[PDB]
């Protein structure tokens, strides 16, 4: 019941360690049973599953008994359970994949809102806490708003996201503008 | 260890007529061989590689033979842009220990041209300073063999001096040379006539240029 | 050599010492035989930072052509030989021989066509350590051999037709065993290794990576041109190590006449699977775990303490 | 097709080391292999090593054997020469240089050994000499020759003109000797008509680089 946090657009690695520091056979399966991709002897083979361009190992710790699921340009549908097959032997991790937005890409005014959105997969219900570099403080689930942005809002914003007695941050960059009087 | 020989050292050739270029290795080396032009200052630039192939960009008239352990660089017809230094390398061995051969300066071979020959005593600014350079300029001549010896009171030195030659002139196609001497000023004073005389092809007789200290 | 009367014997060839043995052999083999310039494996026992492993050496160009093996039976053990024509490769084979040693066998390292082997004396064959398991490779035996010429200009010819006709059986073979009313669908390998993704084996010493979608994109029994396929290939020099973990360079080819003719005598696939309400299974092209290369020819044979 | 652009000139004392780098810019980087090439002053071209950049492994000369690493950021399609141990006789231009080596992101590799592309080379001067301008004294005068000596600079080079880049006609302008001392050398010298000496001035310009210095040297008729 192994949970794992990824951002969307990052990278995330899933670990998988047989007993014993030595390469043999493993597969990543989803909760579907479509292949990810596995070993055959030295080689590395992918599944016909949506992951697959995206979808690698380290062969360099295969030898060491380690199969890594690395997964790149996360996508929030990449959340699913993943099984590891080895050794007669099943590992099981849920990945749940989080994009945290400003409806913003603009610059904004003081006294301006900020509106956040929590891009989140179906049957999460994850917490998002938020600062401002001024110590503003907003919480939420799906959308977080402040109501009128101070001078000192702008710079960079860190959102914690809980879900599973586990968290990710995003850091995000908002501009207030100052202006002459 | 392969060693690449190239002959001759220097080739003088008219212009517009041909020049053939030699490099041999030590040992077979296929036709994993290379030929590259350098002109002073600038970077090598590849002409042929695997014995006779050209390299985009190369004109016709640059053409590379040979095979095994020996080859030859042909230019059918040169060009006043041709003139440089020319370097084969052998590339053949695993692992690599590649190598380059001593190169071929090729020159233009003009009617003989006896220097000017101009002498300058110290400057009193350097003079000043406590030593004393005095420098003999052998001006515009061909061929590029020249001897320049330095006579302090009709006493050959040796030691003291040291020559620069320029490279070959774009227009006229000549050399000059400085041989410059240089002593203590206290040495400087102890002597009278100092004389640079110059030996070329082009003079009949050695010539020699000379001052007398103050 | 001789058979044994009234004697049921249990048979594995997924858990087989005699594949084991000559895996490790094969291995040795190409050590000694096809040597790569440079050679590279990774090394990240330590804490930190890796250190991978460069070996450079004098690679010379030479013919590589797989000679027949007979494994013989080591001291204190004896070779047992099930004669069964549809056995599946585990469990009690009832008419079992003891022989001296194995039929020959040549040890051809290839990715999803086996090539020069022994073809099934009956009906095509299928085997698989679990069909169930989509991850588990389904090892097909042949009944009836297909030409595959190759040639170093770059492709591959195998007779339409011919190949036709073999995956017509195959499938019939596949239905079989996952259901007469599924529709059975070949398609090109999902990814992977260039090794496993393409056709790979060695000619006249060359790695040879020929395209194979031509050979695995069609559907059987679902509804109710040219004479030849030709397969676009690619000779490479930097190769993915099949012994280990590793890279391996080779010097480009020195023949202008690469040519190969070898017979298709099984194939290495691996189904899709997956949960799914559709009557049909898609089959893809596998291999790369050379082991079942010597499986498709050890799984008859079992070596007992005497 | 690649473009090669490599750092500054640098200038070691003996026993230091140097890290020497060329951006290839143009084409894709991996699907090239580089080589270093260096040059002493008047001799010969020398291979260093050669990077095969998809396979991360260089392989060097015998001679340099545990003093060179050939290094490659494929990050930043730069190439990176290390020299350990420096030795007076390190001195030289050392060039970066490469070749395509065919499609190697697919397995394609024929193990080019020789040379198409070129840096513009830089020079690495290993010397015990600190850095410092050169002296210039005058070489006084139907024609006449005329001249100023550049004395005791380090390192090279020195870069000299004549009336300000208005005279370039009948000059030539020596390559540098090194001195025992350590320091360089060099005259500039020009041909002109006799006539012209006390009417015409001349002044050459001479500009040292490393030491930020420039002069500029009136040669007068005695
Ligand atoms: O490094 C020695 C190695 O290089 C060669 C040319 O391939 O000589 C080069 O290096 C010398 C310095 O050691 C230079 O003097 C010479 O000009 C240059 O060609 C070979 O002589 C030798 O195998
Ligand atoms: C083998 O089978 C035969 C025929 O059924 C039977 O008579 C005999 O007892 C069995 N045992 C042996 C070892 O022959
Ligand atoms: C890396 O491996 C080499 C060879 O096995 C060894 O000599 C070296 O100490 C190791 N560590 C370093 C310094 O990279
Ligand atoms: C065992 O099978 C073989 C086929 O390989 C067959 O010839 C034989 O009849 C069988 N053994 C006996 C004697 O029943
Ligand atoms: C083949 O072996 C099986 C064991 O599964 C046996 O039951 C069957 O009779 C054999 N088939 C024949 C007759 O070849
Ligand atoms: C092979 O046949 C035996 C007995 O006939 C059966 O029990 C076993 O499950 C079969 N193996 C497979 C993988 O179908
Ligand atoms: C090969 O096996 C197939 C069934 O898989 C069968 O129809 C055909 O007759 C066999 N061919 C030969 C030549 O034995
Ligand atoms: C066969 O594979 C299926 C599907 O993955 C799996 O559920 C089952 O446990 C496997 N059977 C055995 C005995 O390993
Ligand atoms: C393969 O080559 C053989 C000759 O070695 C020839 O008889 C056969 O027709 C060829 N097959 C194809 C499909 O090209
Ligand atoms: C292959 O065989 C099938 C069925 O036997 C037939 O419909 C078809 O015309 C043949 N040709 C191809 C390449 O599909
Ligand atoms: C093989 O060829 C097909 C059709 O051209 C192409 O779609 C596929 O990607 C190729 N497979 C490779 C290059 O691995
Ligand atoms: C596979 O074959 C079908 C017809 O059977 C053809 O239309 C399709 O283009 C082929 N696909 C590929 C990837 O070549
Ligand atoms: C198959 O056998 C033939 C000799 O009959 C040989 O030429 C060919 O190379 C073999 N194929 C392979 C891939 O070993
Ligand atoms: C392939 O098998 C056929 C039998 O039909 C045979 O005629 C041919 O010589 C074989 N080719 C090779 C390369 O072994």
């Amino acid at each position: 019941k192994k949970v794992v946090l990824g951002k969307k657009g990052d990278t995330v690695e899933l670990t998988c360690t047989a007993s014993q520091k030595k390469s043999i056979q493993f597969h990543w399966k989803n909760s579907n049973q479509i292949k990810i991709l596995g070993n055959q002897g030295s080689f590395l083979t992918k599944g016909p599953s949506k992951l697959n361009d995206r979808a690698d190992s380290r062969r360099s710790l295969w030898d060491q008994g380690n199969f890594p699921l690395i997964i790149k340009n996360l996508k929030i549908e990449d959340s699913d359970t993943y099984i590891c097959e080895v050794e007669d032997q099943k590992e099981e991790v849920q990945l749940l994949v989080f994009g945290l937005t400003a409806n913003s890409d603009t610059h904004l005014l003081q006294g301006q809102s900020l509106t956040l959105t929590l891009e989140s997969p179906p049957g999460s219900s994850p917490s998002v806490q938020c600062r401002s570099p001024r110590g503003k403080n907003i919480q939420g689930g799906k959308t977080l708003s402040v109501s009128q942005l101070e001078l000192q809002d702008s710079g960079t914003w860190t959102c914690t996201v809980l879900q599973n007695q586990k968290k990710v941050e995003f850091k995000i960059d908002i501009v207030v503008l100052a202006f002459q009087k | 260890d392969i060693v690449m020989t190239q002959s001759p050292a220097t080739l003088s050739v008219s212009p517009g007529e041909r020049a053939t270029l030699s490099c041999r290795a030590s040992e077979s080396v296929s036709s994993d061989l290379a030929w590259y032009q350098q002109k002073p200052g600038q970077a090598p630039r590849l002409l042929i590689y695997g014995a006779s192939t050209r390299a985009t960009g190369v004109p016709a008239r640059f053409s590379g033979s040979g095979s095994g352990a020996e080859f030859t660089l042909t230019i059918s017809s040169l060009q006043s842009e041709d003139f440089a230094v020319y370097y084969c390398q052998q590339y053949n061995n695993w692992p690599p220990r590649y190598t380059f051969g001593q190169g071929t300066r090729l020159e233009i071979k003009r009617t003989v041209a006896a220097p000017s020959v101009f002498i300058f005593p110290p400057s009193d600014e350097q003079l000043k300073s406590g030593t004393a350079s005095v420098v003999c300029l052998l001006n515009n001549f061909y061929p590029r063999e020249a001897k320049v010896q330095w006579k302090v009171d009709n006493a050959l030195q040796s030691g003291n001096s040291q020559e620069s030659v320029t490279e070959q002139d774009s227009k006229d196609s000549t050399y000059s040379l400085s041989s410059t001497l240089t002593l203590s000023k206290a040495d400087y004073e102890k002597h009278k006539v100092y004389a640079c005389e110059v030996t070329h092809q082009g003079l009949s007789s050695p010539v020699t240029k000379s001052f007398n200290r103050g | 050599e001789v058979v044994l009367v009234n004697v049921t014997e249990n048979f594995n060839m997924w858990k087989n010492d005699m594949v084991e043995q000559m895996h490790e052999d094969i291995i040795s083999l190409w050590d000694q035989s096809l040597k790569p310039c440079v050679k590279l494996t990774p090394l990240c026992v330590g804490a930190g930072s890796c250190n991978t492993s460069v070996i450079t050496q004098a690679c010379p160009k030479v013919s590589f052509e797989p000679i027949p093996i007979h494994y013989c039976a080591p001291a204190g053990f004896a070779i047992l030989k099930c004669n069964n024509c549809t056995f599946n490769g585990t469990g009690p084979c009832t008419n079992v021989s003891t022989v001296q040693c194995t039929h020959g066998i040549r040890p051809v390292v290839s990715s999803q066509l086996l090539l020069n082997g022994s073809l099934a004396e009956c009906e095509v064959v299928i085997r698989s350590v679990n069909f169930t398991d989509n991850a588990k490779t389904i090892i097909v035996q042949l009944n009836t051999s297909v030409e595959i010429n190759c040639t170093g200009a770059g492709h591959c010819n195998i007779a339409r037709a011919k190949w036709n006709n073999t995956l017509k059986q195959i499938a019939s073979k596949l239905r079989e065993q996952f259901g007469n009313n599924k529709t059975i669908i070949f398609k090109q390998s999902s990814g992977g290794d260039p090794e496993i993704v393409t056709h790979w084996f060695n000619c006249g010493g060359e790695f040879f990576y020929c395209n194979s979608t031509q050979l695995f994109n069609s559907t059987w029994f679902n509804s109710t041109g040219s004479d030849t396929i030709t397969l676009p290939c690619r000779i490479k020099q930097i190769i993915n190590m099949w012994q280990k973990v590793g890279k391996a360079m080779y010097a480009p080819p020195i023949s202008g006449q690469i040519r190969c003719s070898s017979n298709i005598t099984g194939l290495l696939l691996t189904r899709d699977g997956g949960n799914s309400n559709n009557e049909s299974e898609i089959f893809r092209p596998g291999g790369g775990d050379m082991r079942d290369n010597w499986r498709s020819e050890l799984y008859k044979y079992k070596v007992v303490k005497i | 097709e690649v473009q090669l652009v490599e750092s500054g000139a640098e200038v070691k004392k003996p026993g230091s080391s140097v890290k020497v780098s060329c951006k290839a810019s143009g084409d894709t980087f991996i699907r090239y292999s580089f080589t270093w090439v260096r040059q002493a002053p008047g001799q010969g071209l020398e291979w260093m090593g050669r990077i095969i950049t998809i396979l991360d492994v260089a392989h060097y000369a015998p001679h340099l054997q545990g003093r060179v690493t050939i290094t490659a950021d494929k990050s930043t399609s730069t190439v990176y020469l290390e020299l350990r141990n420096l030795r007076s006789d390190d001195t030289a231009v050392y060039f970066c240089a490469g070749v395509y080596e065919g499609e190697a992101d697919e397995g394609e590799y024929d193990n080019n050994g020789f040379l198409k592309h070129w840096g513009q080379g830089t020079l690495v001067t290993v010397s015990s000499a600190s850095t410092k301008g050169p002296s210039v004294f005058p070489l006084a005068p139907g024609t006449a020759a005329l001249g100023c000596l550049v004395k005791d600079y380090f390192p090279e080079p020195v870069t000299v003109s004549w009336n300000s880049g208005a005279l370039t006609s009948g000059v030539h302008t020596f390559p540098a000797v090194l001195q025992s001392s350590g320091l360089y050398s060099l005259s500039s010298v020009v041909t002109v008509p006799s006539s012209s000496l006390g009417t015409q001035t001349y002044i050459c310009n001479v500009n040292h680089k490393p030491s930020n210095t420039k002069v500029d040297k009136k040669v007068e008729p005695k």
